[PDB]
This record gives C-alpha cells, structure tokens and sequence, in this order.
RNA sequence: AAACCACGGUAUUGCAUGGCUGAUAUAUAAUCCAUACAAAGGAUAUAACCAAGUAGCAUGGUCUUAUAUUGUGGGCUGGCGGUGUGCUACAAGUAACAAAAAGUACAACCGGAUUAAUUACUGAAAUCAUAAAUAUAAAGAGGGAAUCGCUAGUAAUCUUUAUUAUAAC
RNA sequence: AGCACUGGUUUCAUAAGCCAGCU
C-alpha cells in the first residue's frame, strides 16, 4: 500500500502510518482516516483497494502534499530574499533570525536552504 | 547667574548627608500622567470596543499622539530610591535601595523589620 | 400556567440577579469596560517621592548650613 | 503581532508628510504614479515603526538608520511590513 | 491607625446586611414558592480560587438559613447602607409578584410606599 | 530652581580616605525554627594578612561656563573563533501516551531544536517580546585527557509559591 | 595514514608532560 507514493508499513496502524506523508501529522492524519470511516483499530494490512482510493481522493482535495508543499515553502523564503528585509538577509546568509544567537545558532546553520 | 542645587538630605538617622540624582525629571512624568489619565482611559475603551466601526477606531488611535505628550505614557515611569535615586536594587515595599535599607534596619529605624533565622 | 419555582430557566434567574446587583466583567471582553473598570492611580503615583520644601518657615535650612561650613573648612578656590 | 481586529499602527507624523507631498505634486499623485513614472522627490522620515501602505506605491522614502536616510522605494511585495525592515542599522 | 489623618482606610466603607429567611417569611407572609425562588436567586457564595475572595454580592447560607447582602460600591459608610436596603426590597418585590401570598401589616406598609423603587 | 546664593559633573586618583563587603571556620551559646501524645536536624552570632573590591552615597587634591542640561532616531542583541554557570535529553522499555478494554501506541514515533503560514494577549508604539495551535520533525545510541557535588530525610527525582503593563531555565 | 602542526588539559604561572583533532 502506497499513498502519494509513500510506502506505509504493513504492521502499523493506518493513522500512525500516514504521518510519513510530508504534509500530514498526528492530528491531521487521524482526521483523514476517521472522515473515511476508519478507526484506530484498523491496520495497514487490513485495508482493501477501495479503502485506499477513498483516502487518496480525500487527501488530494483537502491538503497540500509533498511536492506542492515544498514548492510553496521555498517560494515564501525566496520572496523575503528578493524583498531584502531583515529576515531575507538572514536566510541568504544561512544564519538564524533570532536577535541573540552568537552563542547557540548551530541548528539553523546545518539546515540552510 | 542662575543656580540649581543638587538634592540632598540631612537626617539624624544617618551620620552622613545623602545625595540623589535625577528625581525631578521623573516627578514631571508622574505629574503629566495624572494630568492626562482621564482622556487616556476613555480612548483605551473606544479602541478596544468591538461594537464600533474601525474607520472610527483608527481616527481615535490618532488622538494618543495629537492630544497628549509621549511622556504621559505610564510605561516610561521608573521607581527610584527616594533618598539616592538609584533604580537597580530597589526594595519596593519600603521605597529605598537595598544599600540604604540594610544599614537603617541594623539600627532599628524601620518599624517591625529585623533579622530573621530559622 | 403555574410554573414551579424549581423549573425556572437559569437564564431568567441570571437576568433578575444581574439586573439588581449588576453584571460582572469577564476576563477578556471587547466592550471597552475593562479600561473604565480599573481604578485610577494618578494621585498615588504623583505622591511617591519624599520632597519636603527647601525652606520651611521658622526653621533653619540644615543643608544650606552644611554647605557653608564646608567652604570655610578648606582653602578658597582661585 | 498587533491584533488583526484592532487594526494597523501608522504614525500621525508620517500621514502629514504624505499629505503635504500629494498637494505639492497633484498631477503625479492622480495620474503619473500609475503609468509608472518615478516620484519627483523623496520623503525623509523617522517613522520606522509604521506599516507600508499601497497608497505608498511609487513613493520614495528616506528612512533614518542612525546616520543617514536610506532610500526605500515601495513595491507591491513590501506591503504589510514596517518601514524599519528595509533600513539596516548595523554594517559588517 | 497611625495614618488616619493622612488617608482614609479602604475598609471603613463596606457594610453587610444579614436577614433570616424564616423570620422574613413570617413577617411579610411570603408563600413557600416565593421563599424557594428567593433562595435560588441568591445561591451559594462564590469565591475566586486565585485569591479566595468573595465576589458574589448576594449569597445564601443553608446551615444558618441566612440571606446576606454586601454593599461596597461607594466611599461612604452610610451610602452603602442605603444601597443595600434598596436591593433587599427589590428582591422581595420580584419574588412576591410572581408568587403572591398572605397579606400582613408589613406587606401593606411596603405596598403603600411601593417598595421604595 | 532657589540671590549680604549651598552651581553642576556616571570627569580623574580606591596607591590620599570614610562607610560597606569577599577572604581561615573548628568550637561554644540566658538567641531563632520546631515541640506539647514519646523525635530528628538546622539557622543566627563570634575583632584578618591580602596597598584585595568599590562612576550607589559621602569626602581631601587636580581638571572642566558646557567634561553641564536637553529633543528625534540608532547602539548595549552586532554573519567569526575560544570558553564558564545552567536547563532539556539520549545507553537501561524501570522509557512514551493515558479518562485503564486489569489498558493504548511503538520497538529509541525516545528526543522536540530550526523554519513557513495564522491567530490571540499586554502596551501610545511588538520584524529584532511572550504564549497557543497546524505543518516541518534537526543534533543526540552515555560522551578523550581531565574534573565537580554529597555521605540520610541527605544525593537523586517530582510539584508549587514569592521578588513580580507584558516578559525567568 | 602518520611524524609534525592545531586546540585544549594540568600548574600560582612559564616550561615540561598529557589528550584529541587534522594533513
Ligand atoms: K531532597
Ligand atoms: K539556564
Ligand atoms: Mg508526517
Ligand atoms: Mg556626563
Ligand atoms: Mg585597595
Ligand atoms: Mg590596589
Ligand atoms: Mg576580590
Ligand atoms: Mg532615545
Ligand atoms: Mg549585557
Ligand atoms: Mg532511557
Ligand atoms: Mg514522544
Ligand atoms: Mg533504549
Ligand atoms: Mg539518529
């Protein structure tokens, strides 16, 4: 079983497995399964073809997913860079946007864009 | 020519004369706030009243700057020691800095306050 | 019709109670009442500093006297 | 940020500066600004905490940074931000 | 207190009024329904948990069968007593009108005045 | 702002000084906490070599109408390296979630850093304050030489209060 | 790779010694 071309582990619960989709988390994954009539006791290996199709259709209509979500986030960052605001310069430089980070800013340095 | 003598206090409870700095300017701010307190409260109520249309609320916002000085804002007032004028280390319940309060307590000039142990 | 006193809506009871004793103010309202319900502290702030008059009628100015003794106790300037 | 239901903040001094500018250049304000012509002059201000209006479109602002007035020409993408985000105070 | 000549103590103004429901019913000839409605309107006392300070102007105590009213709106001791007495009469008028009962000299005396409302 | 005027100075000398403080810390006590139905442990006080520290305040010498007093914005937070004191974790599932299907999820879905969009709250003013929520879901699998605290209601671990417009690890 | 260098640790401090990183 794969939804949005992400392979869902067979032995895990459906609402737990859907978290692997970029754009769905705990609270939102639970909403999707229950909206389709699936409770927390249903596992991936218990799903059928019709169940998968319902989930895939519901996700596409309500949520932005892996590729479109990544593009949207990047376009937001690029706009700030072109505007040349304070935050935009920090993104271009590859450092955090907080006021005082001369002592602890390592995470923002290794997660550049 | 004109003179402006520094504010100093000579009290029998302390062997030395006590001087202070920059209390007059803060007193001016406290007086100005009391002068404009009534109008400020009225405009605060109107700007946080959801029943009014905003094109009216935006115009009321402009009254905070045209009808009263910036120095009547309550957020720009600080508490200074009444004897020395020091801001840091103030003990609010007595109105004196920790340096003066400790010495006065030792000689019993503060009612009811004494050393503690337990 | 006869309505027993134990079957009266709480809404009507609240309206009667608040109509007599007043309506309390909630924590976060947007009616503009919080500003007008806070007590005024204009006088409490402006009477904080210890500012006795420089010259008290009938008494000597000890601070002025203190300064004069200091000048006499050392050499004159220029 | 500022609560949306309470509106923006704009300084009164900034509004007075723009009103005077409009009176000086009525033709550009009504017609020229939309064809794309550049502003005939710049407005210097200290109001770094004011929000940028689209009625400030084609206007040139000199925003104080501590030493001089840094030129800032308003674009559509700058709408909604403060004037102080486009005038840097520190230099490396 | 030592500062009596320089500031008026804030606790001089508040006053409280207490009345026993059983005696009040007998004096004014209130019916059982009227008494029950009066107790419901008062209700138990409400104290905020942040400060444990009573915030209910009116409350009813079941153990002592007492109806209490607190008045602290004004700065004057007497002005609060006048306010408290008026509020007590307003409650009686409302309960009596909904559930009329027996007539007594006290009720007739109040009716001629109109409950001072 | 002071009239046979007592100008002001966060200017300088702490190696000219007053006052106050760090720095030996056992032992003792008509002192404090607790006690009243059987107990244990603490707190406070107790004279210093160190030219040790001192733009709170006071003071001798020297300097200065103004080295004074004031308005707007900016800075003290600053694209880099070193490192002290703390908080949050991971080896070890004795974890995690929880209103018990006498449970639920997972097999470090343990850990909760960073960034995007959004809203509320305080305030005259919130890009460079705080909180919540949605998405994102980083380092970390017990750590070199070396080094610190403590010896029982103590270490370890958990909750709460106060100093106290908004804002404590 | 490593010698060497580089950063630390130890000492009242210098040196020596020690530990990693790196070529
Ligand atoms: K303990
Ligand atoms: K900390
Ligand atoms: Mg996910
Ligand atoms: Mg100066
Ligand atoms: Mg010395
Ligand atoms: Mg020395
Ligand atoms: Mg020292
Ligand atoms: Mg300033
Ligand atoms: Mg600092
Ligand atoms: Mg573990
Ligand atoms: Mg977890
Ligand atoms: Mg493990
Ligand atoms: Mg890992």
């Amino acid at each position: 079983v794969q939804i949005q071309r992400v392979t869902l582990p067979p032995h895990q619960c459906v609402y737990m497995a859907l978290k692997k989709v970029f754009g769905l988390g705990g609270p939102t994954s639970l909403a999707v399964v229950e909206a389709c009539g699936i409770s927390k006791g249903v596992r991936v290996r218990d799903l059928k073809e019709n169940h998968v199709q319902q989930i895939t259709q519901f996700i596409q209509d309500n949520f932005v997913t892996e590729d479109n979500l990544r593009r949207k986030v990047r376009e937001d960052i690029v706009k700030l860079v072109n505007i040349k605001s304070r935050d935009g310069l920090r993104h271009d430089w590859g450092v955090s946007i907080k006021g005082h980070t001369s002592c602890n800013g390592k995470t923002a340095k290794r997660l550049r864009h | 020519t004109t003179k402006n003598f520094r504010l100093r206090f000579r009290i029998p409870q302390y062997p030395d004369i006590v001087g202070s700095r920059r209390i007059d300017k803060d007193q001016t701010r406290r007086v100005l706030y009391d002068q404009h307190e009534v109008d400020r409260r009225l405009y605060k109520a109107m700007t946080r009243d959801e029943s009014l249309t905003l094109p009216v609320r935006l115009q009321v916002q402009r009254l905070f700057e045209t009808e009263m000085p910036r120095d009547s804002a309550p957020s720009r007032i600080v508490d200074r020691c009444v004897l020395t004028g020091r801001v840091r280390g103030l003990v609010k319940f007595a109105g004196l800095s920790r340096i003066m309060l400790r010495q006065l307590i030792h000689y019993g000039h503060i009612g009811g306050v004494a050393k503690a142990s337990w | 019709s006869y309505i027993p006193p134990s079957e009266v809506p709480e809404e009507h009871l609240k309206n009667i109670y608040e109509g007599i004793f007043g309506s309390p103010v909630a924590e976060f309202e947007r009616t503009g009442r919080c500003a007008l319900a806070k007590p005024l502290i204009g006088t409490k702030l402006s009477s904080y500093y210890f500012l006795p008059p420089n010259r008290q009628p009938g008494f000597h100015n000890e601070e002025h006297e203190y300064a004069k003794v200091r000048l006499m106790s050392k050499r004159q300037k220029k | 940020g500022r609560a949306v239901w309470r509106g923006p903040y704009v300084s009164v001094s900034l509004l007075e500066q723009v009103i005077t500018f409009a009176k000086r250049n009525p033709e550009w304000w009504n017609i020229g600004r939309f064809q794309g012509s550049k502003a005939p002059e710049a407005i210097n201000t200290f109001c770094r905490s004011s929000t940028v209006l689209p009625d400030f479109l084609g206007l040139k602002f000199g925003v104080h940074n501590g030493r001089e007035f840094v030129g800032v020409e308003v674009q559509e993408a700058m709408v909604g931000h403060k004037l102080g985000e486009f005038s840097q105070t520190t230099f490396r | 207190h030592a500062g009596s000549a320089f500031m008026v103590h804030p606790r001089n103004a508040p006053v409280q009024l207490d009345v026993r429901v059983s005696d009040l019913k007998q004096e004014l000839g209130l019916s059982d329904d009227s008494a029950a409605l009066l107790t419901r309107l008062a209700g138990p006392e409400r104290l905020d948990e942040k400060t444990k300070r009573r915030v209910s102007p009116c409350w009813y105590n079941s153990e002592e069968d007492t109806l209490s009213i607190a008045a602290d709106r004004y700065n004057d001791r007497e002005s609060n007593r006048r306010l408290a007495l008026e509020q007590l009469q307003a409650l009686v008028k409302e309960c009596d009108t909904r559930y009329p009962g027996e007539t007594t000299p006290a009720k007739q005396y109040l009716s001629g005045f109109g409950f001072f409302q």
